RNA sequence: UUCUGGUGUCCUAGGCGUAGAGGAACCACACCAAUCCAUCCCGAACUUGGUGGUUAAACUCUACUGCGGUGACGAUACUGUAGGGGAGGUCCUGCGGAAAAAUAGCUCGACGCCAGGA
RNA sequence: CAGGUAGACAGUUUCUAUGGGGCGUAGGCCUCCCAAAAGGUAACGGAGGCGUGCAAAGGUUUCCUCGGGCCGGACGGAGAUUGGCCCUCGAGUGCAAAGGCAGAAGGGAGCUUGACUGCAAGACCCACCCGUCGAGCAGGGACGAAAGUCGGCCUUAGUGAUCCGACGGUGCCGAGUGGAAGGGCCGUCGCUCAACGGAUAAAAGUUACUCUAGGGAUAACAGGCUGAUCUUCCCCAAGAG
RNA sequence: GUGCGGGCCGCGGUACCAAAUCGAGGCAAACUCUGAAUACUAGAUAUGACCUCCAAAUAACAGGGGUCAAGGUC
């Protein structure tokens, strides 16, 4: 009836997908990106580099670690890991091999029936 | 205001964040006092000192004799003995830490005399 | 036609009205007091001047004005030589009153209200109210043009003008009620 | 049009070279202001054809 | 009408009146007070009436303190306009009040004068309240 | 094993302030000179080469809880989940998780390497 | 044949979103909030900015620390310049905001052009097309005594697919053959194509003389929801009386 | 509260005028010295059911064999 009136707002940029990509105690390959950030919320530590956009990227294969770079700051490091395999007696290992066995035995019965 | 000792320590930290001692290229740092020189060779990864050469060593204190402070000729002797002390250990490459002081002067003579033979830097 | 532009164009035009409405209501009240419906007169004798030793001076400085009754007036001249000069000025002013004298002072006597006078006088009271309403309607008439001039110049929308114009009439209509209210209390004074 | 893109040509390369290595001319392109730099803009930059760094100057 | 003479922003959200105030429920100033018991909005006009009604009654040295300030705008669109086309402009100011928050304080008078005047101001509020001793 | 100096890592970041100790050696300052070098001016700083006076300043060590820093348990707020009241605003219950703040309390660093001295 | 010249005449265009449509406003990119402690996330929701700039404000080497308050001193005063003391990151970083940075990414000085060539393991992002970071290798180089650093700028906006054309280069093709025309390739340039994933090299209005295909997905009347507003009561009682 | 400067009556005095700071006490989507629960990411642990039975043919839940069901990527 009466009317209305527009606004001087409406603009906004889309999410640039910042934040942590790889967390602590998780594998990271050489050249893999751990953090995509604007400033040095996290500093670079050992076995790790820094880019133009303050992008922290790994140089070796290992696990990520977060330390404190002084009283009120934090950094990132990538130390090598161990090479301990899994035992065959694990619930995961016994179950994993169970599929391989049932998949082959069920196959053997398919062509072996007739 | 700031004193000579305070500004010296600041000049040494800005250098240390670039140079880093390693097993393949240890860190050679120098400390000059008002009456003595002093040198260390460190593998920063191990936090251990491999070699050293001071003004208070017997093999050189009997040789040189200064009244006020160590001269440029003294630095040439420190760079000589430390080199022979390094080659026996089985290391040639090294990173030169100038201890925050300017390169010009006695620090240059210590580096050149040490660079004169044996070492690679 | 952003909102910041509508507020500015509203603020400019509206303040010219309100600052102009107050001028009318102030002057319209003065038009009523000039009718002089014999209520009380500390004010009528103020504009009459007299000659005192070659100096045109107001009556207020030469004598005192005391109103012992609503339908009369007393003048207490400090100088007897100035008493006759007061009688001359009142008659030459042609106010419509016959001053008298008791040898010491001058007494006026406002006449009573007649039927022929009340009707001819009431016609003047209504006429001044008409001159007040047209003064307001000219302001409503001037304000709406400016909204239309901004519209032709493509600085406002058709939607904005209908809102401001409809909202502007509410402002003027408030001031219109002040015209009747001053007219209602005045019509009671005729009796 | 205060700022303008400027073209830099190698001073030393020749047209229609009969060499075996590589034939052509080096040419870069950069920004350059006129009022803040009324003179020309010559810089020692790499030339793939000449196998060295050479003074690349403004063609215009 | 109490309100800021300056604000960083002219418009805010509605909000959410959950919980109870564990901070502004101590009687520091004054002897007797008025304590709320429900969450609700309180405007500047309401506080103005409660102050005058409380101050006009306690003639004899009745000192008053108002422990609340609005510092929150409230917008209302133009009348009889459709939805959309932006957010309305501020008209008045509001105070966020939860159960426990003290509304007023009184000193320099007796308890009989307090219960008689505190009750009158509570009649002006939109919520249930209670009288407190300390 | 300790003392001095040099040089690090860890770290609760270990400092301010107050009160003491240190000069044989070590560190530092003070004093004098100036064309290797230096001052948008200045040997203050920076660099050479000299005299050894002084622990005054710095620095090192010893102590404390006055600032500062650090900081709970418990309880409560809040909350996941399954449900239940109230016109609404919003509230309650069971199982599980669980603070901040404040206070008690802790804190005047921990551990290495080289040279010299005992 | 060519130039100019009448909607006299013909063929056509005249965007969309939209708490109905229109008048208005907006159209792409960046930053904060709404966004609910990964990321992402709408509205005609709240705040603001971009369509660049620098030949140093880039690179490298190296030395410094701003700001505020108090006190002293001619013109000089709150405030210019100068000395000292105290708090310590409260300044500044070309511009909006956020994040980051104190012996610094801020502020100076000296030399310089890596504001390179030929690449690139592996990742982030994600309908598609785009976009982002990047160890490391060769070449030839700058700075530095050296170790080492540099593939534009503290970071994120400063931008436009394709077709076609233009300039320069080129050991490619060359309609029988040799040439040439022309074209390809490499390097780069040309659109406020801003309605910004751009329908054409090139386009505005009116219809109440009207017409068709559809829609209660969409307005006007009424019903219904809501009850701001309207109407009718109640609560407190400062005062009038 | 202290009251910078001054207005007030004032050659300098005082009730009343506010530029900072102290104490007490509040608020905030676009403030944070602090900071959950859930969620997200990764890793680790673990017997799904039934039948036939090694033994006993009680118990213990104990083995072997067999069957069935069930999750995702390209
Ligand atoms: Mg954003
Ligand atoms: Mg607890
Ligand atoms: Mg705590
Ligand atoms: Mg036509
Ligand atoms: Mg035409
Ligand atoms: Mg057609
Ligand atoms: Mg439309
Ligand atoms: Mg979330
Ligand atoms: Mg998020
Ligand atoms: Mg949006
Ligand atoms: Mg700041
Ligand atoms: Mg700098
Ligand atoms: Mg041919
Ligand atoms: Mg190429
Ligand atoms: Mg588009
Ligand atoms: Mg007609
Ligand atoms: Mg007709
Ligand atoms: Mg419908
Ligand atoms: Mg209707
Ligand atoms: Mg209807
Ligand atoms: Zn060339």
């Amino acid at each position: 009836k009466k009317g209305a009136g527009s606004t001087k707002n409406g603009r906004d940029s889309k999410g640039q997908r910042l934040g942590v990509k790889i967390y602590g105690d998780q594998v990271a390959k050489p050249g893999a990106i751990i953090i995509r950030q604007r400033g040095t919320k996290f500093h670079p530590g050992k076995n790790v580099g820094i880019g133009k956009d303050h992008t922290i990227f790994a140089l070796i294969d290992g696990l990520v670690k977060f330390e404190k770079y002084g009283p009120d700051k934090k950094k990132v490091s990538v130390y090598p890991r161990e090479i301990q395999p899994e035992n065959p007696n694990s619930y995961r290992a016994r179950k994993r091999e169970n599929f391989r066995l049932q998949r082959e035995k069920k196959k053997a019965r398919r062509e072996g029936y007739s | 205001a700031h004193t000579r000792r305070e500004d010296r320590t600041a000049r040494h930290v800005r250098i240390r964040k670039k140079v880093e001692g390693t097993p393949e290229r240890p860190r050679l740092c120098v400390f000059r006092s008002n009456k003595h020189l002093y040198v260390q060779v460190i593998d920063d990864t191990k936090m251990h000192t491999l070699a050293a050469a001071s003004t208070m060593q017997k093999a050189i204190s009997e040789n040189i004799d200064y009244s006020a402070g160590p001269t440029v000729e003294v630095a040439q002797k420190i760079g000589e003995m430390i080199a022979k002390s390094c080659l026996e250990k089985g290391i040639t490459k090294v990173a030169f830490d100038r201890g925050g002081y300017p390169y010009h002067g006695r620090v240059k003579a210590l580096a050149d005399a040490a660079r004169e033979h044996g070492l690679v830097f | 036609a952003t909102m910041e532009e509508v507020e500015a164009e509203k603020s400019l035009i509206e303040t010219n009205t309100k600052q102009r409405m107050e001028k009318t209501i102030e002057t319209i009240r003065s038009n009523f007091n000039s009718v002089r419906t014999n209520r009380a007169s500390p004010t009528m004798l103020d504009r009459i001047e007299v000659e005192y030793y070659g100096t045109p001076v107001s009556l207020k400085s030469i004598a005192q004005i005391s109103t012992p009754d609503a339908s009369s007036l007393l003048i207490s001249p400090y100088d007897k030589s100035s008493l006759k000069a007061i009688e001359k000025a009142i008659v030459t002013s042609q106010l419509g009153v016959s001053p008298n004298n008791d040898g010491e002072v001058i007494r006026l006597s406002l006449p009573p209200l007649t039927s022929d006078r009340r009707k001819e006088l009431a016609k003047v009271v209504s006429k001044l109210a008409e001159e007040g309403k047209v003064a307001v309607r000219n302001i409503r008439r001037d304000a709406l043009k400016s909204y239309e001039k901004l519209e032709k110049e493509k600085k406002l929308s058709e939607d904005n003008v209908k809102d401001l114009s409809a909202d502007l009439q509410k402002l003027t209509d408030e001031y219109m009620k002040k015209v009747e209210s001053i007219y209602k209390q005045k019509e009671q004074e005729l009796m | 049009d205060v700022r303008v893109k400027v073209i830099l040509e190698c001073t030393g390369c020749v047209r229609k070279s009969v060499n075996k290595g590589s034939r052509g001319v080096s040419r870069y392109i950069t920004q350059k202001n006129r009022h803040n730099t009324p003179s020309r803009l010559e810089l020692r930059k790499f030339c793939p054809y000449c196998y060295k760094h050479t003074i690349h100057g403004e063609i215009k | 009408m109490l309100s800021p003479k300056r604000t960083r922003f002219r418009k805010q959200h509605r909000g959410r009146m959950k919980g109870i105030s564990y901070r502004g429920n101590r009687i520091c100033f004054g002897r007797y007070a008025l304590q709320a018991l429900e969450p609700a909005w309180i405007t500047s006009r309401q506080i103005e009436a409660g102050r005058r009604a409380m101050t006009r009654n306690a003639r004899r040295g009745g000192k008053i303190w108002v422990r609340i300030f609005p510092d929150k705008p409230v917008t209302v669109r133009p009348a009889e306009t459709r939805m959309g086309s932006g957010k309305g402009s501020p008209e008045y100011w509001v105070a966020v009040v939860k159960p426990g928050r003290i509304l007023y304080e009184i000193s320099g008078v007796a308890e009989n004068i307090a219960r008689r005047a505190v009750a009158i101001a509570a009649s002006k509020m939109p919520i249930r309240t209670q009288f407190i001793i300390s």
